[PDB]
């Protein structure tokens, strides 16, 4: 249930670091 | 070089698809067709104009869901949005079945739109646009069915509800009430269709069969092969395609003229001399009789849950049985 | 039966019929 | 960026998608 | 040589020639409606108009007459139900001449001078007039031509509304009591407030007649003087007749949608007086409310108007009919002759059934005589079955109030369930069969033949309007 | 007498069908 | 090529002006309006007829025939 | 008198005016853009 | 490419929870009159609610709803 | 208009992440700042408008 | 004066024998309705 929202955030984070990392 | 112009040849520009005048109408038309049926299934229900279960919400099969035809009341209006019906209440036109109205006025002018459309390109290519003269005779079959067969019935209850299943009872009920199957024109039209079929099926399996070890396909040998197998034969090219043109289109033009006639119950629904010659005497039976008896217990069987409207009651005593 | 049944029948299986052998009789005499 | 296909590829497939999980929430009622 | 199915295109380059085909074929049209009419009067029966109108005698253009005046023969009976008077003295009182017969000499007398016509124009079709001033090659100028062929229709509109419509200078029009019964010839007057909208209201069609009328006069005057746009001339290619003639063939078919669309629902260029009832009267129950409420109204039974309770008959519905069953209704049931009164039902414990009408889809219905509170009473079985409501377990009197079956009260049972099925039928009737060997199955009045014909025809005619819109627009490609 | 159309519609297809059959103009 | 009188009196309409158009657009802008004008007409006739539209004191259906 | 059927049809050459001039400015201002 | 992914990542599992919400929370139910598994019926109301006439069609409805 | 609301909050939210994902990105690389700028900046006012709506929207 | 404008017709033998064809099988599927 709530699982689901704390899954976006953990995406949201390293998403954040991997979108600067790609240049 | 005027607005006009500009806007022209924006929409002849090439693209991945073809926009042209035409799709000004098709697009947004055929769109909203498709879009009024998608949402009739998934999620609005008949229960309170047939007192069914057709949509998904209701827990419906995709052969049983339908986008199911307004009430009987309501004759022929066409429940717009913001008709005397809805009167702008968007749940109410839902349940009314207003969808039904949306979905089919929409396809027609998608239909329409479509025909003009293969005008527009053959038009640019320049070629002769037999393509839209084909093709009328699908509008002629959907403008017969879906407009003039529920016009002039009682109410658009009697047309065709968007379905699978309904569809099904629609062939059905036309069986039942109008005797179609005995309709001189349903029988060209089936007449087309099947050799429609033939055509394409022995046509293919001949350029396969008479190709060149490379048109591209010896006519002289498939000539020679038909007239001696069968009898007779295609000599000329042009006349062949045309042939195959011609027929499938020309049995949908006599089936849309049986499905007007019907509508008016200008119905071919028995034999005279047969229904006399049976009244005569009872000894005599032949098929004829026998369909006409199915015909009686199909009417008294469905007539009760078909058109719930009428509020029929009849009792076990009247339905006709073998007994 | 209708007395004018067999009647439509004929002229409907001759009327056509002639037509069609007049315009092919006037077609095969021209070379 | 608004592309005529943008639009068409969203007009098509945003609802699409919209029925596609309407449909998977009625397949879990009972 | 040229295909059979391209025989007439001989005369697409030609305007003499084909001035004259038109000719020839109003002539052939002209003659038409004369022999049908000569037809139809040498069929008829005018001793009845009450149980046995026009409509019930399959006549098909005598409707269309009488709609806009012609109502007597030189033979002298009308079809109001008096003999005529020859009202007229004087002149501009030619109404004595312009009975049946008189419109079908002026016709056949039209034919043969359109015949004459498009002879001599078949003869000489190389009149200088289609010839421009110096280029042997035929160019006639489609637009003015249309302009002026719309002024003259304007100028024969517009009279047609203000004089013979309004009755000033012609006879004016047929109207009727919402019930069919009383059916003059009557001049109206027209109104521009929104209810001469109504279609039912005969006060707009003179209304339409009239300012439609106009506004083909200035739409004739403006394309008699005013030249087309290159962009439209150039897009519908208007030196070509082709698109005159997809252009036409297209309004035509929708003309007849349109006839079709009030022939069927009624409206008040068709009164039921003339073409019979549609088939919403009895679906609707129109005439039964209406016979109901008259009898609730204190009035007894037999005093109920005899065309009152004809068009409650379910044989009168145009949606009875056959695609093949050919020839006047009373070829069917047979002609009417006297109607046996109303009837009710009575079982065994008194109480008063009714029993259900039969709709206009079913061939065949099952009798059930039913309590008015909805519960079935009695009823007939299945052709051979044991029952438990039964007419004969049950039994079950009839009573008919009025009529031939006056006070009569029938007990026997194969009476009751004759006139049970009667019942069923509408309004029990006394019909003849022997006269014209009936088939008693039914036929559709006039109003089904129009609605079914011209259906037909305008369905056929929107193919007609696309292959010929198709050779218009691609004409470099079709040669 | 119904019988006899039927039956004379019919032997005139037959017989169209032996023409049509043994007697076509030879294609070329 | 006979030289009639009455093709002398109708030459004049039937080809003095053949194959004359005006250049551009002319009065079509015009002509596009008076369409959508009969556009409405038709519709509002249609809907009276259909009983969607329900005119004040108009009641389409044959009571309307009271008066005759 | 204005009716309610009335009143709704007028409502409905409000919405149809705005759905074609949506349409046709959508298109035209396009086809301007991108000359 | 890799930019779309993204946006596509963070916005289409949105809208497939906004048709799934849509479902469970009963709106559907209320936008298209549909009735409630429970709604067909009362515990004896089951007579079919059936329009009877054209002109009030939804206030009829609304007796029977 | 309680959905409506709720539509626009749920828009807010979209529209929040949208700009938590994108603005470290646009920020730190300012490589593709022409359409980058734009967008963030943009992205920042369409933000404010919104919450400014919703303030009134609430009552 | 002669007319340009006249064309002979024709029909050769395959189009009569498809019109025979097409006029006999209608003549055969409608005359059990015009007997009725
Ligand atoms: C080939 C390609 C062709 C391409 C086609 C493209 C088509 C685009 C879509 C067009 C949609 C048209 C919808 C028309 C709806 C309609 O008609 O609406 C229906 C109304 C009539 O309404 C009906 O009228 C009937 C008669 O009632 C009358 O009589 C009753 C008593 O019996 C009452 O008194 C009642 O008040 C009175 O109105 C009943 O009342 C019905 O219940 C009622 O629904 O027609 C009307 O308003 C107008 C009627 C005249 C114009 C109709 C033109 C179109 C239809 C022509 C074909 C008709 C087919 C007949 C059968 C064959
Ligand atoms: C004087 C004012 C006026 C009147 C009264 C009038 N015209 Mg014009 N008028 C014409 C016919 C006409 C007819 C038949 C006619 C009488 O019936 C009239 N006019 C009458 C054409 C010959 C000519 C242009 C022809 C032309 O291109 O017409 C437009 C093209 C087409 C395809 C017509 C559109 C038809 C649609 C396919 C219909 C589809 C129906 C739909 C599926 C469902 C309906 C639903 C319903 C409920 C709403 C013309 C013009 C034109 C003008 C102008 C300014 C006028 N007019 C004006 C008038 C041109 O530019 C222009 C011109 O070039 O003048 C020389
Ligand atoms: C059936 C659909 C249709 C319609 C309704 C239609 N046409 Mg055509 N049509 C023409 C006129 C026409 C007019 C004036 C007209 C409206 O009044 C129509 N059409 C209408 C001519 C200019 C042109 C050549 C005409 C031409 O060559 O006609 C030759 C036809 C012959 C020998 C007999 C055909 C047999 C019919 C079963 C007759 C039965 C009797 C009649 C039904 C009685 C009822 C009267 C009324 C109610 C119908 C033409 C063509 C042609 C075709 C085709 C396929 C059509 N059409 C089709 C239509 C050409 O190839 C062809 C073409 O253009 O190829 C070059
Ligand atoms: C002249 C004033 C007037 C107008 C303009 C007018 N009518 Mg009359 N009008 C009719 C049609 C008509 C049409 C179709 C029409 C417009 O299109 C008009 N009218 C218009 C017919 C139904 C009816 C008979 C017309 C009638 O039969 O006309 C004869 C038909 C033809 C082809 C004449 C052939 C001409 C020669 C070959 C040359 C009629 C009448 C009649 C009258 C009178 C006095 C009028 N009218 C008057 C008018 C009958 O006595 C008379 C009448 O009803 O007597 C009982
Ligand atoms: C030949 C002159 C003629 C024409 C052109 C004609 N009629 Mg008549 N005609 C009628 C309608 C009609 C319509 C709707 C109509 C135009 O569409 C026509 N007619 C036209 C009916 C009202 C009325 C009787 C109804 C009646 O019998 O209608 C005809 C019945 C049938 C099964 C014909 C249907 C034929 C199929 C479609 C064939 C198509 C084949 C396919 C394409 C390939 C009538 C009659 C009748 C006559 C007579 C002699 C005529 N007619 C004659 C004509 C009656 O006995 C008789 C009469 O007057 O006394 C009853
Ligand atoms: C069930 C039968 C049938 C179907 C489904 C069908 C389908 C189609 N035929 C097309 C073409 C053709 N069909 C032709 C001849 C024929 N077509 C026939 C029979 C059919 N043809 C027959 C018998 C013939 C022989 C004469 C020709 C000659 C063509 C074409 O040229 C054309 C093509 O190019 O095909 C590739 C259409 C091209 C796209 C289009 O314009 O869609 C239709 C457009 C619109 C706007 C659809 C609007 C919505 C419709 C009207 C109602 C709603 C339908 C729902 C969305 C789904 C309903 C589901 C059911 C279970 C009820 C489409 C693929
Ligand atoms: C347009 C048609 C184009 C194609 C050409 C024609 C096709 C073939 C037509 C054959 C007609 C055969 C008539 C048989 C008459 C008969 O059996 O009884 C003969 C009947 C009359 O019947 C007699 O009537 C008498 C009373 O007057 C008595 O009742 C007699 O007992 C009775 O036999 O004759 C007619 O009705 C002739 C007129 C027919 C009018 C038809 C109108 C409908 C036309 C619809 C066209 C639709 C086309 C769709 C195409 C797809
Ligand atoms: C008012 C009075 C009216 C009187 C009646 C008039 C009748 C006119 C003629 C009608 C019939 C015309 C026939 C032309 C026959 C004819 O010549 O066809 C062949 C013809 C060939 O066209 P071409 O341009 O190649 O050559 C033309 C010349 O050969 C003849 O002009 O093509 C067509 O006619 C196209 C339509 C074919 C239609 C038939 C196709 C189906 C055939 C099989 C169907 C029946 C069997 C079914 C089995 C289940
Ligand atoms: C509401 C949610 C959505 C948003 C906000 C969205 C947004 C976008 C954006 C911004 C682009 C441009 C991508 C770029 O060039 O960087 C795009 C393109 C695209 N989107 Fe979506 N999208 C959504 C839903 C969908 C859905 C449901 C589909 C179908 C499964 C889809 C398929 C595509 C495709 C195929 C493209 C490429 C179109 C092209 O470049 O021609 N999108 N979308
Ligand atoms: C394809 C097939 C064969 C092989 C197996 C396989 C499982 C893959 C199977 C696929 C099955 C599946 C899951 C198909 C999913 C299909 C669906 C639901 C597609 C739906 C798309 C939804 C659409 C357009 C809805 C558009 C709605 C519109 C415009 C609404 C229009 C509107 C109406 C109706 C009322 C007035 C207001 C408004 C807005 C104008
Ligand atoms: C010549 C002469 C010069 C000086 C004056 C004078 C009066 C003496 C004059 C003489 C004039 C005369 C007597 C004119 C007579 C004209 C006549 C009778 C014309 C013909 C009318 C008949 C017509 C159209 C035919 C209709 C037949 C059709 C559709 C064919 C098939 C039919 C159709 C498609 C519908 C169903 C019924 C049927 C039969 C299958």
């Amino acid at each position: 249930l709530q699982l689901t929202m704390l899954g976006a955030v953990v995406i949201a984070g390293p998403i954040v670091v991997l979108l600067v990392a790609l240049r | 070089r005027g607005w006009f112009d500009v806007l022209d040849d924006w929409l002849k520009r090439d693209r991945f698809v073809f926009i042209g005048w035409s799709g000004i109408l098709l697009f947004p038309c055929a769109f909203l067709s498709i879009g009024g049926w998608f949402t009739g299934t998934t999620f609005v229900t008949s229960w309170y104009t047939h007192g069914l279960a057709s949509s998904y919400l209701e827990g419906a099969n995709f052969l049983t869901v339908a986008v199911s035809t307004p009430a009987d009341s309501l004759g022929h209006s066409l429940l717009l949005l913001w008709g005397p019906e809805a009167q702008g209440d968007f749940t109410r036109w839902c349940q009314l079945g207003g969808l039904w109205n949306f979905t089919t006025l929409h396809g027609v002018f998608g239909l329409i739109g479509f025909m003009l459309r293969q005008f527009e390109i053959a038009r640019l290519v320049g070629v002769r646009p037999y393509n839209a003269v084909a093709f009328s005779g699908p509008i002629a079959v959907y403008v017969s069915v879906f407009l003039m067969y529920p016009l002039g019935q009682s109410s658009w209850f009697f047309a065709p509800s968007w379905g699978v299943t309904s569809i099904f009872r629609f062939l059905l009920f036309a069986q039942g009430f109008h005797n179609l199957t005995l309709n001189p024109f349903h029988m060209m039209g089936v007449a087309g269709i099947l050799g429609g079929a033939l055509l394409c099926a022995i046509h293919g399996a001949t350029v396969e069969n008479t190709l060149f070890e490379d048109e591209t396909y010896s006519m002289v040998t498939a000539n020679r092969f038909w007239s001696q197998i069968f009898g007779i034969a295609f000599s000329n090219k042009r006349w062949l395609h045309f042939f195959m043109l011609f027929v499938p289109v020309t049995g949908l033009w006599a089936s849309a003229i049986g499905l007007v006639g019907i509508a008016l119950n200008m119905r071919a629904y028995d034999f005279v001399s047969q229904e006399i010659r049976a009244a005569e005497d009872p000894e005599f039976e032949t098929f004829y009789t026998k369909n006409i008896l199915l015909n009686e217990g199909l009417r008294a069987w469905m007539a009760p849950q078909d058109q719930i409207h009428e509020n029929f009651i009849f009792p076990e005593e009247v339905l006709p049985r073998g007994n | 039966v209708n007395d004018l049944g067999a009647i439509a029948t004929a002229l409907f299986v001759f009327i056509p019929c002639v037509f069609l052998i007049l315009l092919y009789a006037q077609t095969a005499s021209r070379g | 960026i608004y592309t005529v296909r943008w639009l068409a590829v969203h007009t098509l497939g945003v609802p699409l998608v919209w029925f596609l999980g309407a449909i998977a929430s009625m397949q879990f009622i009972n | 040589g040229l295909p059979w199915y391209r025989v007439h295109t001989v005369v697409l380059n030609d305007p003499g020639r084909l001035l004259s085909v038109h000719l020839m074929h109003t002539a052939l049209v002209s003659g038409w409606a004369g022999s049908m009419a000569l037809y139809e009067l040498a069929k008829y029966d005018p001793s009845d108009p009450v149980l046995n109108p026009m409509w019930r005698q399959g006549t098909f253009v005598m409707p269309v007459m009488t709609r806009i005046g012609v109502t007597h023969s030189w033979s002298g009976w009308t079809v109001t139900g008096e003999p005529w008077v020859t009202q007229p003295g004087i002149l501009g009182a030619h109404l004595n001449f312009f009975s049946y017969e008189g419109v079908i000499l002026m016709h056949i007398l039209a034919a043969g001078l359109f015949f004459l016509a498009a002879v001599w124009h078949w003869i000489n079709w190389d009149l200088d007039i289609y010839y421009p001033d110096g280029s042997s090659e035929p160019a006639s100028d489609w637009p003015k031509i249309f302009g002026l062929h719309l002024l003259t229709l304007g100028i024969v509109c517009f009279g047609f509304g203000s004089l013979h419509l309004t009755g000033i200078l012609g006879p004016g029009m047929w109207v009727s009591d919402p019930y069919g019964l009383t059916g003059h010839v009557q001049g109206v007057s027209p109104d521009w407030r929104p209810f001469a909208f109504d279609p039912y209201n005969p006060t707009g069609l003179v209304t339409h007649h009239i300012s439609a009328g106009i506004a083909l006069i200035i739409g004739g005057i403006f394309h008699t003087v005013s030249r087309p746009s290159e962009r439209l001339y150039n897009a519908l290619s208007m030196g070509n007749v082709e698109t005159v003639l997809s252009s036409s063939v297209a309004f035509v078919a929708a003309a007849a949608f349109v006839m079709v669309g009030t022939m069927w629902y009624g409206s008040a260029t068709t009164p039921i007086e003339l073409f019979g009832p549609t088939r919403y009267q009895w679906d609707s129950g129109y005439f039964q409310t209406e016979i109901q409420r008259r009898v609730q109204s204190g009035q007894t039974w037999d005093q109920i108007p005899e065309k009152l309770v004809f068009y409650d008959y379910i044989g009168n519905s145009p949606a009875k009919g056959g695609l093949f069953r050919t020839g006047a209704m009373n070829s069917g049931d047979g002609i009417a002759r006297a109607w046996e009164g109303h009837p009710t039902f009575t079982d065994s414990e008194g109480r008063e059934l009714f029993v259900r009408r039969m709709p206009n889809f079913f061939e065949t219905f099952p009798v059930v005589l039913t309590d008015k509170d909805g519960v079935v009473r009695a009823d007939i079985p299945f052709r051979r079955a044991e029952s438990r409501y039964s007419f004969e377990q049950k039994g079950v009197s009839v009573s008919f109030e009025g009529g031939t079956l006056n006070g009569q009260t029938f007990t026997d049972a194969p009476s009751v369930k004759k006139y049970a099925r009667k019942a069923q039928l509408g309004e029990p009737f006394e019909f003849d069969r022997e006269t014209l060997g009936s088939d008693g199955v039914f036929r559709t009045s006039t109003r089904g033949w129009f609605a079914f014909s011209h259906s037909c025809y305008a369905l056929l005619f929107f193919f007609g309007h696309w292959w010929h819109g198709a050779r218009t627009i691609f004409k470099d490609v079709f040669e | 007498m119904d019988v006899i159309a039927y039956v004379f519609i019919l032997a005139c297809i037959i017989g169209l069908f032996f023409f049509a059959v043994f007697f076509r103009e030879k294609p070329t | 090529p006979k030289q009639t009188w009455w093709g002398d009196v109708l030459k004049g309409n039937n080809n003095s002006e053949a194959g004359k158009f005006v250049p551009g657009w002319g009065t079509t802008p015009v002509m596009a309006g008076f369409v959508v004008m009969i556009t409405l007409l038709l519709l509002i006739m249609l809907q009276v007829y259909n009983h969607t539209i329900v005119l004040d004191g108009v009641d389409a259906g044959w009571t309307s025939l009271g008066g005759f | 008198t204005i009716t309610p059927s009335l009143q709704g049809f007028f409502y409905s050459i409000l919405f149809g005016a705005i759905v074609l001039g949506l349409l046709g400015g959508g298109f035209i201002f396009f086809s301007q853009k991108d000359k | 490419s890799i930019r779309y992914w993204i946006i596509h990542t963070i916005t289409v599992p949105m809208l497939f929870l906004a048709g799934w919400l849509f479902v469970s929370t009963g709106l559907a139910y209320d936008v298209f009159g549909t009735p409630r598994p429970n709604e067909y019926f009362d515990q004896a109301r089951q007579g079919l609610p059936l329009v009877t006439d054209r002109y009030e069609g939804k206030q009829q409805i609304d007796e029977f709803t | 208009m309680s959905v409506l609301f709720q539509l626009l909050i749920a828009a807010f939210v979209a529209l929040s992440f949208a700009m938590i994902i994108g603005v470290p990105v646009v920020f730190s690389t300012g490589d593709a700042s022409d359409d980058a700028n734009k967008l963030i900046w943009g992205g920042a006012a369409a933000w404010v408008v919104l919450l400014f709506v919703a303030a009134l929207a609430s009552i | 004066t002669p007319n340009p404008n006249k064309q002979p017709v024709e029909l050769n033998r395959a189009s009569l024998f498809i019109g025979l064809l097409l006029v006999l099988v209608l003549a055969l599927l409608f005359s059990s309705y015009f007997f009725n």
